[PDB]
RNA sequence: AUAUCA
């Protein structure tokens, strides 16, 4: 072994306590997107941590694109001081990581054929439909997309730890499925 | 049953149809004289009897497996009738009559696979995966018509009868991510042989470039030399090989188009296999015309 | 001429002798020409 | 149900 997951991308939510009014928002963000016609959301952007908001009338925000939990509440604070600035009662509140993402490389390829029978109650394998493995984990509850070249994808995470203990429980499972 | 004088645990029994008893055949105690034959006891209740003069013919076979258990008869015409009272009967048969006319979702099932030319076996299938998982929670609101539309898979797909989901497509309806989602709510309640036969048979070749075609695909997925290309695109690929190999050719064009596939995307199978055409031939190909393993395209 | 339509999809001609000994129908496809037109008025023509 | 047997 000696792999451990790379984390890709987290999701989080933020409450920000009062009603936001987006036409204003929009107009005085730097970095703002809001076609009311397309979705209910002012998208608004920062470059550090590069991160995109999704900005809602009731102030809600969700955050996404961080690849870390300490990326996701700095950007977080941010996008709240901004719609401050902007001049509404906001209070950075209720934050929280409601989705990880995390990915890695074997080195070796996969018989996910082999794999899907083996287990078949957590696998689903349609490779005309999609070429990669959609393995459901009971213990953590974590959801794995393992393809025929090595590389492994794990998502469904609320915490760090279920992405690297999946990965763990996988990892002799993907070697006896091995091919070279 | 078991002898009552002798008692040994594997109890050996014969059953003498012909003198209509059930004898031990240890002692040779008769254990039964009353003896029935089922053959012509099951004539009675499917029979050959249509017109209704056989007073043999006195009932009829069911369903319970798939109808459950819904005996009723229906009113129409005989010898003596007046067109009056069959419209009246039939009339007061409305009031009485939902979900004994979701029924007929299986005369869509029925229409379904004789339009798409499915065995007996398939219908009764997916009128069983229909009837399993129409009133479900667990898919809820789905298109109606992409939850029987994937039940014709679930019927194929035990029965044997290669059917790709894109096949299906053609059928109704489908909204592919539609009734890809409806396709594993029910599964938790094809290769490259498969396609070969019609893709060959529309393409117009012999016998032979469908084996080696069948045969080079097949170690094309042993060798593992196509990744992950979707199997239409192998089958697609081999049969280029092939044929290309034998005097009847195909080209890309015309093989993609009864494939169904690309000729790009076959030519990105054709060529991860060429490297290899040597080891994926039957042994005993004849490449004819002039089209030897070094010839081949390549492309 | 007559044909038959295996289980695998196939169609090929179909001879007495076969349909004979697998129990089959020796029979052939019907295949007619079908057009669908279509037209319109507003509120003759 | 058709065919047939005396
Ligand atoms: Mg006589
Ligand atoms: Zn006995």
């Amino acid at each position: 072994s000696g792999i451990v997951p790379t984390l890709q991308n987290i999701v989080a939510t933020v409450t920000l306590g009062c009603r936001l009014d987006l036409k204003t928002v929009a107009l005085h963000a730097r970095n703002a997107e809001y076609n009311p016609k397309r979705f209910a959301a002012v998208i608004m952007r920062i470059r550090e941590p590069k991160t995109t908001a999704l900005i809602f009338a009731s102030g809600k925000m969700v955050v996404t694109g961080a690849k870390s939990e300490d990326d996701s509440k700095l950007a977080s604070r941010k996008y709240a001081r901004i719609i401050q600035k902007i001049g509404f009662a906001a209070k950075f509140t209720d934050f929280k990581i409601q989705n990880i993402v995390g990915s890695c490389d074997v080195k070796f390829p996969i018989r996910l054929e082999g794999l899907a029978f083996s287990h078949g109650t957590f696998s689903s394998y349609e490779p005309e439909l999609f070429p990669g493995l959609i393995y459901r984990m009971v213990k953590p509850k974590i959801v794995l997309l393992i393809f025929v070249s090595g590389k492994i994808v794990l998502t469904g995470a609320k915490q760090r730890e279920e992405i690297y203990q999946a990965f763990e429980a996988i990892y002799p499972v993907l070697s006896e499925f091995r091919k070279m | 049953l078991t002898c009552p004088e002798c008692k040994v645990y594997p109890p050996k029994i014969v059953e003498r149809f012909s003198e209509g008893d059930v004898v031990c055949a240890l002692c040779g105690l008769v254990l039964s004289d009353k003896l029935v034959d089922t053959r012509s006891e099951w004539r009675t209740f499917s029979n050959d009897d249509h017109n209704g003069d056989d007073p043999s013919r006195v009932g009829e076979a069911s369903n319970p497996l798939l109808d459950g258990n819904n005996l009723s008869t229906r009113i129409g015409k005989g010898e003596t009738t007046d067109m009056r009272f069959t419209k009246e009967l039939n009339k007061a048969q409305g009031k009485n009559v939902k979900d004994n006319e979701v029924q007929a979702a299986f005369a869509k099932i029925t229409m379904l696979c004789d339009a798409a030319e499915l065995p007996k076996i398939v219908k009764d299938c997916a009128k069983e995966a229909y009837k399993l998982c129409h009133d479900e929670k667990t898919l809820k609101g789905k298109s109606m018509e992409s939850i029987m539309a994937a039940s014709i898979l679930i019927g194929c797909r035990r029965a044997e009868v290669a059917r790709t989901f894109k096949e299906i497509q053609s059928l109704i309806h489908v909204k592919t991510k539609e009734f890809g989602k409806t396709l594993n709510i029910m599964k938790n309640i094809a290769q490259n042989l498969t396609y070969i036969p019609r893709f060959c048979s529309h393409l117009g070749l012999p016998m032979q470039v469908t084996t080696s075609a069948e045969y080079t695909a097949k170690k094309c997925k042993e060798i593992k030399e196509i990744a992950g290309k979707s199997p239409i695109t192998i089958a697609v690929v081999s049969i280029y090989l092939n044929i290309l190999l034998f005097q009847i050719p195909i080209t890309a064009a015309k093989v993609g188009q009864t494939l169904q596939v690309t000729e790009g995307t076959i030519k990105s199978g054709y060529k991860i296999l060429y490297e290899h055409r040597d080891k994926l031939v039957d042994p005993q190909l004849i490449a004819n015309g002039v089209v030897s393993l070094d010839n081949l395209p390549g492309v | 001429k007559p044909m038959v339509n295996e289980s695998d999809g196939v169609t090929h001609a179909l001879y007495p002798q076969e349909a004979r000994l697998r129990n089959l129908t020796y029979s052939s496809g019907l295949f007619v020409d079908v057009k669908k037109r279509t037209y319109e008025a507003i509120d003759e023509l």
